[PDB]
């Protein structure tokens, strides 16, 4: 997970403050996820509009491996446009 | 006779670009005239005779400049200000202007929102089939 | 219904109250003598007579059913179950990819504008399963599409334990630059012991192409000038002729500093690293993965 397109700005022991590139212009706003790596836990999500690239995500634990994705969201009809999600993995 | 191939190609590339530039739907949501085969705007039959694909791109732009013309998209609910369709259909109508120089009913308003939807994403694909027979003609021929 | 030869499906709306259908079974046999009936592998007779008369409300009423007569076996159904859980045909086969979007289930991608292309699914369970892949364009006149066997194709400690299955299609009459008007359907069978499920997508190829990465990404020092000529070439899965199915690039090197172009070669400054990714130039699709080389 060397390059990066979506990382890590700044971090505490509870937080992670992310930032990304819009790529998609066709985009309506974004779709961010997070939950532990190994998947045992729910998976959180919230939306940012269009125009912002940068985000918090509050509340995390430490010595815990987070991965976190971001959507372009375009619709969600059977043949609109649907981009592919990026993600990352975090302590 | 020369239908200024890097012209056309310069135009439909900006046809595509704009097609794309926003989404159509507004903080609305739901889950659920064409180049053929036959058409000859495959390489191969580009290389042949390219009248036939003209012919029918010529048409396919004309047909797609009615409907952005048409009472779907002028009037309520009023387009927002970044929508690109102004810009298309000027280039709609540019680019077949280019090509031959001298010479089904919206009601409710959240019908005509989605018809608009639909008619973009028909013209997206038309338009990029466009670009490709113009960039492959310019290279080409 | 019948999902093939002599395997049947249910049907059942389950809820722990449930009445669970009554099911008809006849024995495929020239007729009305002594005729037994036996589930799977016991030999507790369930009845006699051409036709037995089922309650089915669990798995354990489903199975093999066989009749027989003089000591011979005269024929075989299986029957499999279709769960309808609160008003929906159950999903619990298969994990949901939430990746273009939610309640996805089944994912697919193309790499060119052939007919070819991949569909996946995830799964959590290893044993007994079995699925069954057909597709078409269209529904109404259904033009053939062929698909391949579907196939474990990675298996990625018990908390990350899940399968990846595959297949690979191609629609049987394909014209790569035509403008395509009916959605091309996939359709998935999957059974699991005697439990069925069914899965289904609809597509245009142009909305699932996502490019291979550029090729023989290359750094090139240029003369009287202190920056690199970074270079590539379109992937060799890419459509063809490139003058017709063109791409556009970016160019990163490592918001981070970015060029755009459509160009296979661009000038950078490369500091002591440069990545290329790939889009179609006219339609859009997804961006391909990066490629990278070292500054
Ligand atoms: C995905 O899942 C759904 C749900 O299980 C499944 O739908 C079922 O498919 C069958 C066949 O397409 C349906 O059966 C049809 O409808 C009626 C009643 O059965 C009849 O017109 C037909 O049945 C047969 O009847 C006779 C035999 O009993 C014969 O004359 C002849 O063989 C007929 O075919 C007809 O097939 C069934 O009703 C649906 N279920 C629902 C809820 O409607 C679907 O097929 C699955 N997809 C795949 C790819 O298998």
């Amino acid at each position: 997970d060397v390059p990066r397109d979506l990382e890590v700005v700044a971090a505490t022991p509870t937080s992670l403050l992310i930032s990304w590139e819009h790529d998609y212009p066709y985009r309506r706003y974004y779709r961010i996820t997070y939950g532990e790596t190994g998947g045992n836990s729910p998976v959180q999500e919230f939306t940012v509009p269009k125009d912002v690239d940068t985000a918090t995500i509050s509340g995390l634990k430490p010595g815990v491996d987070y991965t976190i994705t971001v959507y372009a969201v375009t619709s969600s009809y059977k043949y609109d446009m649907q981009y592919s999600p990026i993600s990352i993995n975090y302590r | 006779s020369s239908p200024a191939w890097t012209q056309c190609q310069q135009l439909s590339q900006k046809l595509c670009t704009l097609a794309w530039s926003a989404h159509p739907l507004v903080g609305h949501m739901d889950l659920r005239p064409h180049i053929q085969c036959g058409d000859g705007c495959d390489p191969q039959g580009l290389r042949d005779n390219s009248q036939f694909c003209l012919q029918r791109i010529h048409q396919g732009l004309i047909f797609y400049e009615k409907l952005l013309g048409s009472d779907i998209f002028t009037g309520e609910p009023s387009l927002l200000p970044d929508s690109p369709v102004g810009q298309l259909h000027a280039s709609l109508l540019g680019l077949s202007q280019l090509l031959q120089p001298e010479g089904l009913s919206p009601s409710q308003p959240w019908q005509r929102l989605l018809l608009r939807f639909k008619i973009l994403r028909s013209l997206q694909a038309f338009v990029a089939v466009a670009a490709r027979v113009f960039a492959h003609g310019a290279a080409t021929l | 219904w019948e999902l093939k030869k002599d395997v049947y499906v249910v049907e059942l709306d389950w809820y722990p109250d449930a009445p669970g259908e009554m099911v008809v079974l006849t024995c495929d046999t020239p007729e009305e003598d002594g005729i037994t009936w036996t589930l799977d592998q016991s030999s507790e007779v369930l009845g006699s007579g051409k036709t037995l008369t089922i309650q089915v409300k669990e798995f354990g009423d489903a199975g093999q059913y066989t009749c027989h007569k003089g000591g011979e076996v005269l024929s075989h159904s299986l029957l499999l179950l279709h769960k309808k859980e609160d008003g929906i045909w159950s999903t619990d086969i298969l994990k949901d990819q939430k990746e273009p979007k939610n309640k996805t289930f089944l994912r697919c991608e193309a790499k060119n504008y052939s007919g070819r292309f991949t569909c996946w699914w995830l799964t959590t369970i290893s044993t007994d399963l079995t699925f069954s892949v057909k597709s078409s364009r269209g529904s109404s006149d259904p033009q053939g599409v062929t698909c391949g066997a579907a196939t474990l194709s990675a298996e990625r400690r018990g908390d990350n334990k899940e399968y990846e299955y595959s297949v690979e299609c191609q629609e049987d009459s394909a014209c790569p630059a035509a403008e395509e008007s009916l959605p091309i359907e996939v359709m998935v069978d999957a059974v699991h012991k005697l439990k069925y499920e069914n899965y289904t997508s609809s597509f245009f190829i142009r909305d699932i192409i996502k490019p291979d990465p550029p090729k023989n990404l290359q750094l090139k020092p240029l003369k009287n000038s202190r920056q690199v000529e970074v270079s590539w070439e379109y992937p060799d899965t890419w459509s063809t002729p490139h003058s017709y199915f063109s791409l556009t690039f970016c160019v990163q090197v490592q918001k981070k500093d970015r060029v755009f172009t459509d160009k296979t070669s661009a000038t950078v400054i490369c500091r002591k690293s440069i990545s290329v990714r790939a889009q179609d130039r006219y339609y859009s699709s997804s961006w391909s993965e990066w490629a990278s080389v070292p500054c």
